[PDB]
RNA sequence: ACUCUGGUUUCUCUUCAGAUCGCAUAAAUCUUUCGCCUUUUACUAAAGAUUUCCGUGGAGAGGAACAACUCUGAGUC
RNA sequence: AAGGUAAGUAU
């Protein structure tokens, strides 16, 4: 049922009636403890500081490289959407829902024409030429 | 064993760059200067053993974390059911490859404790001290079995072996027994040491991930960004603020102009805008270029020898199919426009050979199917 | 004699008035700061221009006309289009878009157009196969991109000298050319085995790589 | 493009999943912006216009609804859960995990015959059943 | 022979790495090939590029401890 | 390490 609201004060684990699916151990983890926690934040900031800088810096510098070979992927039509709002409202509004140069052929047409002239004159002296009826 | 270990020695030489400009930033004396713990003296056995202990309660919470008493770690660091366990709690009862090299580390250093804690608790002498020490350190692999937990640790304890070889063979070289009689474990005690501080890395970032509370696509991921990327980008000219319903509809004129692009059959939508015409134009442009890259990429993958999913191969031949098609279209196409290849007089000199070599043959040229024929 | 003899043959100028205009994604607002900041103003670039860089347009993605091949034969006026096309440019593959408005101020007496037709795109590089269709006349390019440079460039009337078109694959590709003898006009073909070729022959159905024309 | 219905809340997906009738309800965890979560949600689109008439698919975030989260350990990209007809249901493939498909289908056919499957299996009262095609080797070779 | 000259042990803190950071040597991920191949844990074994990891040096800063003993060069000596 | 939990039924 989407676009509902949720009726608060219920657990939406318990209210369903579910089983614990324990697929296995030590695969989920199943204040004096939040001071704790920011302290233990605190000290594995403290040791990962020891090399972000030159890291951070190298990262961007490939990622900059990385772009000039390859942009995003908006950024091949960033020219086209920013001209996309030249479209008037009525265009889009009534999309349909539903899903100089000659003929060049004329040469080839004059090539095959005489070739085969050429085969039928030369078709003359074919003694043993023959043909159905 | 000398050749092994000159290879394993030439590779650690060949291999020796450090980029590690480090910040100094001492990490051990920051947890010292935490107000979570606090410094002290005491014996190295005292430490010895309170790492056990420590060792012993890890292991404890790791596996009765969820409550679960089939699997029991008793205090040699050797796991055992307490009962026949059943197939549904041996798959409940289940740890990672990483647990089983935490399990074999913590086992090999308590009983390095415990051979000290007897050593120095009288029983056997100093020299018998050495000698077990140095087995120990040699013999990681038979005692503990770290292959299964971890293949890599093979070189180490097959190289160990190799260290093994030498010593004993100069500890054993003249009047010195053939026995079991040599002591130098320092040479892989250090090897040893050396591998574990390579492996706790990994070991400290899974106890931290289990302390914490959270404990084929690139082809699939370029055509989801190319149609996610048009979608924004339409629903950002589009307003969806006044109309919602049609741009929905306007995906299917996407994949109209896909299957358009696929069958290279004309595509006009004069209902359509033409910036839109023109955005779509671009889509498909891309989408073709990259979806022929792909399919002749992955073609030549399969016919390199790469292995390959039936489902994969499938989907490959299909755009390959589709590809030729399309190329044999303009080469069709071409030859119409540019005419017959054959040069005037040219094929004509051709026919006139052939016609003088089957004049010189001077045979009857075949007629219509007669009325009557033999069979 | 900093001026090289072969540089100065075709040298040319261009006073391309290139425009820092604002990127795509900032607002009217941020544009008409911009604006206030005179970020699109106009900066003659002076470029030196050797050659002059045709790009030809987009190629057919699907083929309306006959399925089996579209040619979007671009018309000479394109080139001749630098004038205000080139003018009006207003793209670049920066994140702020910026402006050309090139306005070629003085044209060499040689020529030298390259189709660039080859191009690449986000996985491999592909040509236009679209036809060249300039026609060997007079041109009037050079009193379009400056109407007072026609008293300067009295011999307006250039014609194409010698134009190289690739063929095949862009893999596996080859090339052939055709030239014209100055003065005696015999506009044969370079190749070793078509060594006279004085009609056009659908030359410029091809993908013209490069022509070279002589003001004259 | 990922415009299969979504649970904002996670209430709204129990309740989703408890209002169903003769219908399975796969329940798609995991993350859109993610490139085989992506390509799972495509192969789900592709199927559900041809299945959508027992077959409803109601994707879910994991980061917009985490309390589901610990209750089947989801903690993978690419989960599917076959929550049909109140009963989560046990869908052996030949992997060590029957009731989560946690990786996007190679082909869509193959993803259509596995949910007419567990139709079949949830109809037939029976919490459990197999699938015809055993996903213990990829067939890579 | 005369005047100024002025510490080294240490504890931490913040930077930069040149220097075989280290006269020792691990591990993880990614990438290309090789044995591949039965799915991931994985491998085999080399190359390529990162990262963590044990450590270290330079340089600077702040307290404690020998800070009063000067070391020492300069001061035509 | 694994790729080896039958489901069902009320307690
Ligand atoms: O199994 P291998 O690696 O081939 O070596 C073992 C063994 O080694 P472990 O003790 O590591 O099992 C002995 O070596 P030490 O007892 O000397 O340590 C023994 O050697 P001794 O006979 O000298 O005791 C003997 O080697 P060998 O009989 O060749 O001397 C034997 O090797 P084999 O299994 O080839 O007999």
């Amino acid at each position: 049922f989407l676009g509902m609201p949720a009726p608060l004060g219920y657990v939406p684990g318990l209210g369903r009636g579910a089983t614990g699916f324990t697929t296995r151990s030590d695969i989920g983890p199943a204040k004096d403890d939040e001071e704790a926690d920011a302290i233990y934040a605190a000290l594995d900031k403290r040791m990962d500081e020891r090399r972000k800088e030159r890291r951070e810096q190298r990262e961007k510098e490939e990622i900059e490289k990385y772009r000039m070979e390859r942009p995003k992927i908006q950024q091949q039509f960033s020219d086209l959407k920013r001209k996309l709002a030249e479209v008037t409202e009525e265009e889009w509004l009534s999309i349909p829902e539903v899903g100089g140069e000659l003929d060049m052929r004329k040469i080839g047409q004059a090539r095959n024409t005489l070739m085969d002239m050429r085969l039928s004159q030369v078709s003359d002296s074919v003694s043993g030429q023959t043909v159905v009826d | 064993s000398y050749q092994k270990l000159l290879k394993y020695y030439v590779l650690n030489a060949l291999k020796h760059r450090p980029p590690k400009a480090q910040k100094k930033r001492y990490l051990f004396r920051s947890f010292k200067a935490t107000k979570f713990f606090q410094s002290t003296k005491l014996d190295w056995v005292e430490v010895g053993l309170q790492v056990c202990r420590q060792g012993y309660n890890m292991l404890n919470l790791l596996i009765h974390r969820k409550n679960l008493n089939y699997l029991h770690l008793d205090y040699n660091f050797n796991l055992k059911p307490v009962k026949t366990l059943t197939t549904k709690e041996r798959k409940k009862s289940r740890f990672g490859n990483a647990f089983h090299l935490c399990r074999e580390v913590l086992r090999l250093t308590k009983l390095v404790v415990d051979s000290h804690v007897q050593y120095r608790l009288g029983n056997v002498d100093a020299f018998q001290l050495a000698d077990g020490l140095q087995y120990i350190f040699a013999h990681v692999g038979q005692l503990t079995g770290m292959y299964r937990y971890k293949y890599k640790l093979m070189r180490q304890i097959r190289m160990c072996k190799d260290l093994k070889h030498l010593i004993y063979y100069r500890f054993n070289t003249g009047p010195v027994g053939k026995g079991p009689g040599c002591g130098f474990w320092a040479a892989g005690w250090r090897v040893w040491l050396f591998f574990m501080r390579g492996i706790t890395p990994l070991l400290e970032r899974w106890l931290g991930n289990l302390l914490a509370r959270q404990f084929q696509r690139v082809e699939s991921h370029f055509d989801l960004e190319l149609r996610a990327a048009v979608m924004h980008d339409i629903l950002d000219m589009m307003p969806e603020g006044i109309k919602q319903n049609k741009a929905r509809t306007i995906l299917q004129h996407l994949s109209e102009a896909w299957r358009c692009w696929k069958a290279n059959i004309p595509w006009k939508v004069p209902g359509l805008p033409t910036p839109i015409e023109n955005m779509i134009l671009r889509y498909v442009k891309a989408k073709a270029d990259w979806w022929t890259n792909t399919a002749h990429y992955n073609r030549e993958r399969i016919r390199r020898g790469a292995t390959v999913d039936k489902t994969v191969c499938k989907k490959n031949l299909g755009r390959l199919t589709r590809l030729y098609l399309k190329a044999e279209q303009e080469r069709q196409h071409n030859y119409l426009k540019d005419g017959p290849y054959i040069t005037a007089e040219e094929a004509v000199a051709v026919y006139t050979t052939t016609v003088h070599w089957l004049e010189s043959r001077r045979f009857s040229p075949i007629p219509f199917p007669p009325l009557s024929y033999k069979h | 004699k900093k001026k090289t003899i072969v540089t100065d043959v075709f040298q040319g100028s261009m006073r391309i008035f290139t425009k820092k205009l604002p990127h795509p994604d900032l607002p009217a607002e941020e544009k008409e700061q911009l604006l206030h900041n005179d970020e699109y103003q106009e900066t003659m670039v002076e470029s030196t221009f050797m050659y002059l860089t045709l790009d030809l347009p987009t190629a057919p993605l699907y083929k309306d006309e006959k399925e089996q091949l579209i040619i979007p034969q671009v018309p000479l006026f394109n080139i001749l289009a630098k004038f205000n096309g080139i003018t009006e440019k207003e793209y670049k593959t920066y994140k702020e878009n910026f402006l050309k408005r090139f306005q070629l101020t003085k044209l060499p007496p040689y020529l030298i157009f390259c189709i660039k037709r080859f191009t690449k795109n986000n996985f491999f590089v592909e040509k236009n196969p679209t036809i060249v269709n300039f026609p060997i006349t007079n041109v009037d390019l050079r009193e379009y991109l400056s109407e007072e440079v026609q008293a300067v460039h009295k011999n307006t009337t250039y014609d194409l000298i010698a134009n190289i078109v690739h063929d095949g694959k862009p893999s596996e590709g080859s090339y052939r050319i055709h030239v014209l003898h100055h003065g005696t006009g015999k506009w044969y073909e370079l190749q070793d085995l078509q060594v006279t070729d004085i009609l056009p022959q659908m030359i410029t159905l091809s993908e013209a790589y490069i022509q070279i024309w002589k003001r004259r | 493009s990922y415009m299969l219905p979504h649970l904002h809340n996670g209430w709204q997906v129990d309740q989703a999943i408890l209002s169903e009738e003769d219908r399975v309800v796969v329940i798609r965890f995991g993350h859109d912006w993610d490139p085989t979560c992506m390509k799972m949600d495509e192969v789900l689109y592709s199927i559900a216009e041809k299945v959508k008439n027992f077959a409803v698919i109601y994707l879910v975030d994991i980061t917009e609804v985490p309390d589901f989260n610990k209750m089947y350990e989801l903690y993978d990209p690419c989960t599917v859960m076959f929550f049909f007809r109140n009963k989560h249901i046990m869908i052996d493939l030949g992997t060590g995990n029957n009731n989560k498909i946690n990786w996007a289908m190679e082909d869509k056919q193959e993803m259509v015959d596995i949910i007419e499957t567990v139709y079949r299996g949830a109809r037939k009262g029976r919490g459990l059943v197999v699938s015809p095609k055993d996903y213990s080797t990829k067939y890579r070779y």
